[PDB]
């Protein structure tokens, strides 16, 4: 149609730079929540990819 | 109700007394475990409770009519001993008070006054060479004698330029022969810090010396042995590793 729609959508001078992340507050350093043991399949943090 | 007879029961350790003192609550200060305020370290400490708080009899000795006095480093005295001491070896971090019970008795016709003190941070101090002119240091012995204590050498000055002519600022009880037969001194966790080493620092000292001299006639019994016990109160360890010692 009037105009063309491939200029309608573009995305094309797309001011904002999208942010992936926020700042927080941190004032003082993180707390320590209270932890207990766990053994459980599936839940597991040690392992990662570097 | 009275003042003098007391029972102090810890732990399965029992302690009665008919001829004693009040009680010192050391600084006028319960001992209590850390709060998550003070802490620093993110360990999930033990607190074993009954096992290692207990009283503990580790050492007796005996007040002749001509001794100087002697003193214990706290808590040295329990690394080797127990499994309050299992615990100080296999971790890096200890807090504790303690509830100190020195003992000595006789009978009416003598006479004679001990001072039990408990001197927070006692560093001991060298004879420099005699004349003043040597930096040397006490050996590790003296500084953390453990188990059997260590005698003055001199009782006037406390072996650190300090006088025991004013000791009784920190919590003490004096051991007066007519009166009582036993002291009894709480102190809690004294540092600037919620927790330490245990092997390398000492929190405190216990000092027993004579003031007034034990003295006797001719009668049935000259030897008059003075008895140390103590009981960890809210023992904390963080910090598990191997087991090391001194």
């Amino acid at each position: 149609g009037d105009r063309v729609a491939d200029v309608i959508e573009s995305s094309i001078g797309d001011s904002v730079s999208r942010a992936l992340t926020h700042a927080l507050p941190a004032p003082t350093g993180q707390n320590t929540q209270v932890s207990s043991h766990r053994l459980d399949t599936g839940k597991v943090p040690a392992l990662q990819a570097a | 109700y009275s003042d003098r007879v007391a029972q102090l029961t810890i732990g399965n350790s029992t302690i009665t007394t008919q001829e004693a003192a009040n009680i010192i609550v050391g600084y006028g200060e319960w001992p209590s475990y850390c709060s998550d305020s003070d802490a620093t370290a993110v360990d999930k400490p033990t607190r074993p409770d009954v096992s290692v708080n207990r009283f503990y009899t580790l050492d007796t000795k005996l007040w002749e009519k001509s001794s100087k006095g002697w003193y214990w480093k706290f808590p040295d005295v329990l690394t080797e001993t127990g499994v309050f001491g299992q615990n100080a070896q296999f971790h890096y971090l200890y807090r504790s008070g303690f509830c100190i019970h020195v003992q000595c008795n006789a009978s009416k016709f003598h006479q004679g006054a001990l001072l039990v003190a408990v001197l927070p941070e006692y560093v001991i101090g060298t004879v420099a060479g005699g004349t003043g002119t040597e930096d040397s240091h006490p050996p590790y012995k003296q500084t953390q004698p453990g188990a059997d204590g260590f005698e003055l050498q001199h009782p006037y000055v406390l072996d650190a330029g300090i006088p025991i002519s004013q000791l009784t600022v920190c919590p003490h009880q004096w051991i007066n022969l007519r009166t009582n037969n036993c002291a009894t001194i709480i102190v809690p966790y004294i540092n600037a810090l919620p927790f330490d080493s245990a092997l390398n620092h000492c929190n405190f000292g216990l000092l027993v010396v004579p003031i007034s001299p034990l003295d006797y006639d001719q009668g049935a019994t000259p030897v008059i042995p003075i008895t140390i016990t103590l009981a960890p109160m809210c023992s904390e360890f963080a910090g598990l590793r191997q087991a090391v010692t001194q």
